[PDB]
């Protein structure tokens, strides 16, 4: 699991 | 405004100093002052604005999530009553976060977006409008939640339409916009299939354009493509 | 004060929430409000106060050091003149840092120290007084630098005298006080030999008392002893 | 090298 990516 | 007496160039210079010192609230205040001088922003200046507020609101969002989790647990069966304090403090952080979002959206509306004519600036600012309506949507629970969500959607959609017409598929602004609109679909709009389709098509179309790029542009584009891949791996 | 209308227990509860959310400025404001209720602080409450302000001032100090380094480089031979902005912004951060230190010292003087009679509270608060005069000393450059340094020294010395008479050599408050007074000697008072002697004697006297302790107290004390060792290794 | 320790 990992916090989904945003930019 | 408290920055009204400082030169535009001094505000930009101090924004860069604040970034080096990791003083992102100062950085945001300096860039707000620079925007309020009324001149359009350069590419570098637009990214100073976004970096500053992204870090400020990112900290507020992380804090809001911690407090919201504590609040939800307090409302589970068998949880001891502890009074109004958790809700009050979650509300305090929420109100501060909404204020930051309103400030950014106010700068975009007065008057960054209406003066932005080039694709790189207009898409950048519309992505920002979508992002900050999305952050409002993350905490929204009342009568206006659907309108907040549709405001985010509408801003992202205009940015997507322009980016597809005016930018190559490897453009870093286009890629980051697609990444975030995909997250919007997955997390906000309850549309995981749309989120996955957008991330995949964005990735594949960029892959096919990499051959046109210099080494430095290749590095910039593949970095964001990996973030799309990270999300696809998480979601499938 | 803005916290005057909130219950003492609610302020403490929200300070703990702020810590969980890493909102240390909020945490400090809550604990300031709790102190201003006028009642003495419990052991747990004293450590909430110190944690909050330590994190706030720690961030300000780190930022001040970044900016001071940039400023010093700008005053080297061959550096291009860039105007007053670096100095101005370093001064802004410096003034904010001094304000935090003055606030903490004001809480200690009105009226935490005068009501603290037990060794654990009195030594704790006098260590804090020494610490925040030390942070003022780090940025001091004018007529009052020597008096600021001597105020730090005097507070640390009173705390040391009490801790040696009233506490065992493994007491974590005594150990942390000695650690910080040693750093004061090394960094502020230009007395590295005193800094080294204090750290060594503190370490050795604690080592010889470890046999009296439970497993949990042993863990607490050896953790701080390792920090003394870290400094001795760095300094020799 | 490492930043000396305080508590
Ligand atoms: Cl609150
Ligand atoms: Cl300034
Ligand atoms: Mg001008
Ligand atoms: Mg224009
Ligand atoms: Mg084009
Ligand atoms: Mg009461
Ligand atoms: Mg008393
Ligand atoms: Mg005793």
């Amino acid at each position: 699991w990992q916090w989904r990516k945003s930019l | 405004g408290a920055m009204g007496s400082m030169e535009r160039a001094s505000l930009i210079q101090k924004a860069k100093l604040a970034e080096q010192a990791e003083r992102y609230e100062d950085m945001a205040a300096f860039m707000k002052g620079a925007v309020e001088k009324g001149e359009e922003l350069s590419c570098e200046e637009r990214n100073l604005l976004s970096v500053a507020y992204k870090n400020v609101v990112g900290g507020q969002r992380a804090a809001w999530r911690v407090l919201s989790s504590i609040e939800q647990k307090s409302n589970e069966e068998g949880s001891e009553e502890k009074g109004p304090e958790v809700r009050e403090y979650r509300e305090k952080v929420e109100t501060e976060l909404q204020g930051v979002c309103d400030t950014v959206l106010g700068l975009l509306d007065s008057h960054l977006i209406k003066e932005a004519g080039d694709a790189e600036s207009r898409v950048f600012y519309l992505k920002m409008k979508g992002d900050y309506y999305r952050y409002l949507a993350e905490v929204a629970t009342g009568d206006d939640k659907k309108r907040i969500i549709d405001s985010a959607r509408s801003a992202y959609q205009e940015a997507m339409d322009i980016s597809k017409k005016e930018m190559p598929p490897t453009n870093p602004i286009r890629l980051g916009l697609a990444l975030n609109f995909s997250v919007f679909h997955y997390e906000i709009a309850n549309s995981p299939e749309e989120a996955i389709s957008l991330a995949k098509t964005t990735f594949d179309e960029a892959m096919a354009d990499l051959h046109t790029l210099s080494e430095d542009s290749y590095k910039d584009s593949t970095l964001i493509m990996q973030l799309l891949r990270d999300n696809l791996t998480l979601w499938t």
